[PDB]
């Protein structure tokens, strides 16, 4: 035979190679006097409908852990929750000898020295600051702020909201993201109906140091995800397949005025504190969360070697890295989530589980890497229904097997919610043969 | 080329050669009635990479357009495989994965067929 | 379907040297998908070439592989002492992948 | 990094059935790395006998039907492990046997094609005598 | 196109198509001879839509230039008109607006007519 | 074109013109397979003048390649030497001092050219 | 204003001083 | 800005030979800038010599081989200085002489062409009578 056969060049061919980009983020239509830090001054994008195609019998691998779609994510966020705060205040004088104890949750009794709106005039401040956003400097305690050895905190710019609006990653032309969209998909290794789209699901960029909260729920299976289940540092994410209910509230009054403490510079802080006092609870229904911690339990056996299963608590420590850090209407908890890890299955109601929350104002979110913010209290009585979806899980290093919870990386929020998705490079030009002869 | 900026679409990757081209050509059809700084960054290195393909298909007579047949031999050591083997068994990224190493050579042996094309005509 | 053999059997040589072995297979693969290996007799085999010319991280620089058709080239300059034992070749195109009959290499 | 080992040396008798692990420190899975199993006669080349690739089990036309490889991926005690298991030993299956992983995750690597891969890093060779 | 970076201006939008055409070859000649962060985005999104139209010019094999023509029944439905009728008794502003309800589907049928074109000498 | 965006390198600008078409032709086949606000803001305008220059070979019916022949007749006014006499005792910088006022009548006349050329096209 | 003179190149032993990381309670500096 | 002058006004003797200076303040160099030597006869108009162009001393084929030009550049005391110099002083080259840079920097200015050029900044002429 001959068969000679000639080059020709197709323009369009579905090519692609695993490579990376800074992606866009792009809200829904809703953005006008609406300031929140995470989809305002960052994206004015909007789009409104989906375009996602399917890709027939077509195997994709997958690998979230070494993803760096979130680590770009993760630095997008740091840095959008950044340059929404470095225009609002700067209280650089709170960082004083605060005159603290308490006067009828005992947070406490606090007053202190400020400057007034003028200079030289010097002003007198009352204020109810709580037992973790200070240290015992060393009745009628005099204690400090947490945060005057590191940065200065700024203030909120109560203008500014913190709902978790859903961000879309839309990928620039040239690049495409392809879902998995399979079932019981485990993060890791191939994929059977990976589809390509355009823009990712609105993930919400919600913070939650000890589990997850509104996240995306998986259909069929409760999925367990790490990057090295023998590694015992490594946190494990367990993703759920119900929606388990909670409801955290602070059922308190307490009203918020605010000082002057430069030219337009009003702290706004707490006053008057009356209503059903007592500590910020949360509730969480028994039937619900046995089930899905027991068959949470059932797959991590199908994991572990089918061995008995420990619940231990935290390990206790600093209430940030230990405890369930919260996003509440402009306040953030922490939880004591003892009674809802606390097990060993190889008993309990079908009523209600009460976890006490411990608010706090100053918070460091991340841990040292990003700034600071006075998040200040709103007006009273706030209830914030939510959908706790995530559990993080870390393994700890000794026949029993525990599973102590703790948290790990910040980014491991969003690793639950970017498992499915994986940018992607196209390179359109390709050379085929056929048969020809023109041009 | 489908894009908000406008680059090609993956559309049917796993659809073997046969259907694909069909596709392509689809995939055309519907793509043009379908058609802070890292926004800006991203779509200005789009413009520069889709500017980068479009001077490939400038180079080589094929101006800008799909299917753009051009006069090379195709040599049986970049591949021997026989066109309905290949066109018939397999689907376009494992081909682009068989000959990732002879692309430069290809784009190197088209740009001499084209301007040896139109010196050709040029004296004609 | 294949049966390769290589160039060539058995060979010698000293350090600092230049020294080279190809491979032919009885067909003719064409996305150079070749895997070169050495190993001494005891241990176990190591990846230096995987697909004509590209190698590791962590196999020497002085390795290189090459393409030419059928017959795959491996060149090693400035021999060091310690690379002496026996190198196999290694299609992976159509499955099974069949590999070479090796290639002791020693001091004469 | 990756660091493959398996078991001992096992010398067993003719008509015996066989087993050898396949422990991968440093495998994040058996997902998307694939793992192979090749033997070697004692001073004849190495020859392929089977492997597992996205879990499709396969041995060769020389092997079908007799051998049998399996794989368990990373647990908590345990590494990811595949094991060989051979039935009827002949005077032909006296020979050294390797498990190796291959990194089957960016596609345009070349360590892979299709099912048939590069063997990156191998164990240390088990003798079996019959 | 007119403009610092590339695009038309605007002549004789008034002027009847009879004279209009000769007033956009003009515009041509004339034309070339003639050629923080807001100024940045304003031509990066100009590129952007100039390469838009001109693939639009490219995916209809008109390769970017005027007065392109292609093969495409122009039904009777998107227009009635005779040719004098409106070619001499309108300007091009009320035309876009009388078929403003067919855009998408012209550039739709002049798609499938130019990948026809090229499949049927692709063949011949 | 030449650059990480593309555009041409300078392949022997001392060279003579005989040897100099040969160097622009083997500048194409090196070019295509050797293919913070300040690098944004260079490469848009980079971008810009790029589609800018091949707007002038596309409005020549050149259609964004090298050697594109069209038909003027070059006036003796522009220039009346002989083509020996400058295409081998001359390179090409020296000639566009020669000639640089002139350069926008030539554009001017190519473009009557090239509107007259498919306007004729257009009739037959 | 800066209390400076040299104690064992002479170039200066300066006290003066600051404010610490509270603003009310203040720092002396050497 | 440029400034000129030169060597005042000599009256010589019939085959004697002359030189007459050219002082160019203002001029950065004569490596980029060229200087060019001018003759007017009395009355007559002005005819052109020779010049110094990136150090090629040339003259015209009406006085090859008896009329030498030179320059010096930019020194300390000395601002950039050529110098015209003729042996066997005719009747003919009874005249005023001329010395005038020219800018050849920026090559597309068209203040030059290809080592001739036209004359920018001229100096005071030197009457010589014979
Ligand atoms: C993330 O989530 C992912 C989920 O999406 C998750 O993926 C899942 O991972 C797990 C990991 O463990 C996978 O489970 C493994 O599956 C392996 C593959 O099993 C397939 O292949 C075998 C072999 O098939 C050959 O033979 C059959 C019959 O002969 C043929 O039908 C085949 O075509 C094939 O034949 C070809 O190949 C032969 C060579 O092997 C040739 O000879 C032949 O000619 C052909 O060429 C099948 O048996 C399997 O069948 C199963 O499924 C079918 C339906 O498909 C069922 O009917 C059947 O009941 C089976 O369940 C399947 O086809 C398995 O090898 C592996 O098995 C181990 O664990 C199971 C526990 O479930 C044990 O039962 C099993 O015995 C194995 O344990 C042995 O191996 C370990 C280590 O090797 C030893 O330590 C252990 O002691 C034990 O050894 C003992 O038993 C041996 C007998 O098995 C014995 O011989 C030994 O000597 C010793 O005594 C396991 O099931 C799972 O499939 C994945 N699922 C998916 C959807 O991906 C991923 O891991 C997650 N990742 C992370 C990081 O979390
Ligand atoms: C940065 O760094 C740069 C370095 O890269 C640096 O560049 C250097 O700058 C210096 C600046 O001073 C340059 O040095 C000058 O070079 C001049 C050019 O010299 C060339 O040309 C002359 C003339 O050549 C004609 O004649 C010969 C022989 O007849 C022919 O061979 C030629 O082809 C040519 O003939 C044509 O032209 C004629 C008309 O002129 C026609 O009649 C003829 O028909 C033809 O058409 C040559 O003589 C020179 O020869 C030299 O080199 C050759 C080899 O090439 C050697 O063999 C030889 O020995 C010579 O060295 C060369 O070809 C010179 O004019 C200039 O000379 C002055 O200074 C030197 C000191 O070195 C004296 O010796 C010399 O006498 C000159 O001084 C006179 O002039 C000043 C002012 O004019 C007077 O004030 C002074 O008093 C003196 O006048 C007296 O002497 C006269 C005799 O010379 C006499 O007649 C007078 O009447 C009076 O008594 C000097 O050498 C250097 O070349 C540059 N180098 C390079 C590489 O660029 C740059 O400056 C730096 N810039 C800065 C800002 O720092
Ligand atoms: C998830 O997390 C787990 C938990 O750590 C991690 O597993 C560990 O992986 C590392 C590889 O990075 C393993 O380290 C290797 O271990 C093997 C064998 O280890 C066994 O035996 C030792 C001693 O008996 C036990 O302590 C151990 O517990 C195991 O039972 C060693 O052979 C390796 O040695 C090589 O590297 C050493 C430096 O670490 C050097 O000594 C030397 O360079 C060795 O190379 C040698 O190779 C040949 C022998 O193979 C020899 O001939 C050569 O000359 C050369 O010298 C290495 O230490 C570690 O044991 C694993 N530990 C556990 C508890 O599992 C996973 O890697 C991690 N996975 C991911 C994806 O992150
Ligand atoms: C490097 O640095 C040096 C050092 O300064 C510098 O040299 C100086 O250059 C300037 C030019 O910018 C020279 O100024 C000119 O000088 C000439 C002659 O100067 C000589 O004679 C005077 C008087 O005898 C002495 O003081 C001097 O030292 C020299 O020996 C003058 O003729 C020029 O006059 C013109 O400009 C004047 C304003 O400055 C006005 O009076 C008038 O506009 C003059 O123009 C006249 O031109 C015709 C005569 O030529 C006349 O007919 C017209 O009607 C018209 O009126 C001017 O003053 C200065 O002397 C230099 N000094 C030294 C010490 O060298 C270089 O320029 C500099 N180079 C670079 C590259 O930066
Ligand atoms: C087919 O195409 C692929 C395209 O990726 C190609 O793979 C590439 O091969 C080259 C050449 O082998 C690789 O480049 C080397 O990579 C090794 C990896 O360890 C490095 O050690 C090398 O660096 C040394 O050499 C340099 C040049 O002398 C020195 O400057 C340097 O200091 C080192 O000494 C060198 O970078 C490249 O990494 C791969 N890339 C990939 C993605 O595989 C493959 O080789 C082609 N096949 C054939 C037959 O041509
Ligand atoms: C996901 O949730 C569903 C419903 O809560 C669970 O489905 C039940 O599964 C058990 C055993 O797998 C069956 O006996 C039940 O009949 C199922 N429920 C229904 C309504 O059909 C499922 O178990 C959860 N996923 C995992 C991995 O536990
Ligand atoms: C969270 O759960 C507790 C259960 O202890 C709820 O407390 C009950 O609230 C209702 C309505 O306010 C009262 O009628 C009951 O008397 C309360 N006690 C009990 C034991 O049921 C609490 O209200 C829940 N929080 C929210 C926001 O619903
Ligand atoms: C992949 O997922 C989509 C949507 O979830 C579903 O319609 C499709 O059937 C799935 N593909 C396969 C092969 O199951
Ligand atoms: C989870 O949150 C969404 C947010 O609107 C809500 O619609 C849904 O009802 C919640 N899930 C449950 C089980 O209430
Ligand atoms: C809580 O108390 C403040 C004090 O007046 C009051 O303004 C506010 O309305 C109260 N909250 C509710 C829910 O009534
Ligand atoms: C949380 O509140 C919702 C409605 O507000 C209720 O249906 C649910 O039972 C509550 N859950 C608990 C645990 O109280
Ligand atoms: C572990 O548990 C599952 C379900 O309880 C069971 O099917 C499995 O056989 C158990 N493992 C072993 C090794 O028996
Ligand atoms: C393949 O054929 C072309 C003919 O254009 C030739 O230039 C090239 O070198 C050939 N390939 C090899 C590897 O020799
Ligand atoms: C592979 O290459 C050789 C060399 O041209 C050729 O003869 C052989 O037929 C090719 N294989 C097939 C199946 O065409
Ligand atoms: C007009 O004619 C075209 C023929 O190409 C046809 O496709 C189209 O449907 C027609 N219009 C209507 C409204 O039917
Ligand atoms: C308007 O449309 C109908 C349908 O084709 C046609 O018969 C009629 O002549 C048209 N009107 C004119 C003035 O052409
Ligand atoms: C040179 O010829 C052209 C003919 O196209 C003419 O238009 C032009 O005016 C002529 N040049 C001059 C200076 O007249
Ligand atoms: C220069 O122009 C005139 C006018 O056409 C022409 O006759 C003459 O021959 C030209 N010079 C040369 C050398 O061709």
């Amino acid at each position: 035979a001959t068969n000679n056969l000639w080059v020709t060049v197709y323009y369009g061919v579905p090519v692609w190679r695993d490579a990376d980009t800074t992606l866009f983020c792009a809200s829904d239509a809703k953005a006008t006097e609406v300031h929140n830090v995470w989809a305002t001054h960052a994206c004015v994008p909007t789009d409104p409908n989906p375009q996602e195609m399917h890709l027939k019998n077509v195997t994709e691998n997958f690998n979230m852990w070494k993803n760096n779609m979130v680590e770009q994510m993760q630095e997008d966020v740091i840095s959008l929750w950044d340059q929404s705060l470095k225009p609002c205040v700067k209280l650089t004088p709170l960082c004083v000898t605060l005159n603290c104890t308490s006067a009828t949750d005992d947070v406490r009794n606090c007053s202190f020295n400020m400057t007034t709106e003028l200079r030289d005039k010097q002003q007198k401040v009352y204020a109810l600051f709580y037992k973790l956003d200070i240290v015992p400097i060393d009745n009628f305690s005099e204690y400090r702020l947490i945060n005057c050895n590191t940065s200065v905190i700024k203030q909120a710019c109560p203008k500014v909201s913190f709902d978790p609006i859903p961000i879309h990653y839309c990928t620039p032309a040239g690049y495409a993201i392809l879902r998995c969209n399979d079932k019981k998909f485990n993060g890791t290794g191939p994929c059977k109906n990976v589809s390509s789209v355009q823009c990712t699901h609105g993930i919400k960029p919600v913070v939650s140091t000890q589990l997850l909260l509104n996240g995306s729920l998986a259909e069929e299976g409760i999925i367990i995800r790490s990057e090295n289940l023998t590694n015992n540092a490594k946190t494990i994410i367990v993703h759920f397949n119900e929606s388990v209910k909670i409801n955290c509230t602070r059922p308190s009054n307490n009203t918020r005025t605010g000082i002057h403490i430069g030219p337009g510079q009003v702290f706004y802080k707490t006053g008057d504190i009356i209503g059903d006092i007592r500590k910020a609870y949360c509730n969480i229904s028994g039937a619900q969360w046995h089930k899905v911690l027991g068959r949470v339990a059932n797959k991590l056996k199908e994991h572990f070697n089918n061995k008995t299963i420990v619940f231990k608590p935290s390990s206790g420590g600093d209430p940030e890295i230990t405890m369930h850090h919260f996003n509440c209407r402009g306040e953030f908890f922490y939880c004591n989530t003892t009674k809802l890890f606390n097990s060993t299955w190889g008993t309990r109601d079908n009523g209600t589980i009460t976890i006490p929350c411990r608010i706090k104002q100053i918070i460091n979110m991340w841990q040292g890497v990003g700034q600071a913010m006075y998040a200040p209290p709103i007006k009273g009585v706030i209830k914030c229904l939510s959908n706790i979806t995530g559990i993080l899980l870390t393994r700890d290093g000794g026949n029993n097997e525990t599973f102590r919870p703790g948290g790990g990386n910040i980014k491991d929020n969003w690793r639950n919610e970017l498992y499915k998705y994986k940018v992607v490079q196209i390179e359109p030009l390709g050379i085929a043969p056929t048969k020809c002869k023109r041009r | 080329g489908l894009g908000a900026m406008i680059f090609g679409f993956l559309g049917a990757a796993g659809s073997t050669m046969g259907a694909a081209s069909i596709t392509l050509t689809v995939q055309a059809r519907q793509l043009l009635s379908g058609i802070g700084i890292k926004q800006l960054q991203a779509r200005v290195l789009a413009v520069e990479r889709y500017l980068q393909d479009q001077k490939f298909l400038g180079l080589w007579g094929c101006s800008g357009k799909i299917i753009c047949c051009t006069a090379v031999p195709w040599n049986s050591s970049w591949s021997n495989k026989t066109f309905e083997e290949i066109w018939n068994n397999m689907t376009w990224i494992e081909w682009e994965r068989e000959i990732s190493n002879y692309t430069s050579q290809i784009y190197d042996i088209l740009t001499i067929s084209q301007t040896q094309q139109e010196k050709n005509e040029k004296d004609l | 379907d294949i049966q390769m053999t290589q160039s060539p059997s058995t060979l010698s040589a000293s350090t600092g040297d230049t020294v080279r072995i190809s491979c032919r297979a009885s067909q003719s693969i064409t996305g150079n998908w070749v895997a070169w290996y050495q190993q001494r007799p005891g241990k176990a085999p190591r990846l230096l070439i995987y697909r004509g010319a590209a190698l590791l991280g962590g196999v020497p620089s002085r390795f290189r592989g090459s393409a030419a058709g059928t017959d795959f080239t491996l060149t090693i300059g400035n021999l060091q002492a310690e690379d002496f034992g026996t190198f196999y070749c290694q299609q992976y195109d159509t499955y099974p992948g069949t590999f070479g009959q090796g290639t002791k290499v020693e001091v004469k | 990094q990756i660091h493959l080992v398996q078991s001992g040396t096992e010398v067993k008798k003719p008509g015996s059935s066989v087993t050898v692990s396949c422990k991968a420190y440093g495998v994040n899975t058996f997902g998307l790395y694939a793992v192979n199993w090749v033997r070697q006669a004692p001073g004849q080349s190495l020859e392929y006998i089977g492997q597992i690739w996205r879990w499709k089990s396969s041995a060769s036309h020389h092997f079908r039907g007799r051998v049998l490889i399996s794989a368990v991926d990373l647990t908590g005690s345990s590494p990811p492990i595949s094991s060989l298991e051979i039935k009827n030993l002949t005077s032909d299956d006296t020979a050294v046997y390797f498990c190796t992983t291959t990194s089957t995750y960016d596609r345009w690597s070349g360590l892979h094609h299709d099912g048939v891969m590069a063997f990156s890093s191998w164990g240390q060779g088990t003798l079996i005598s019959v």
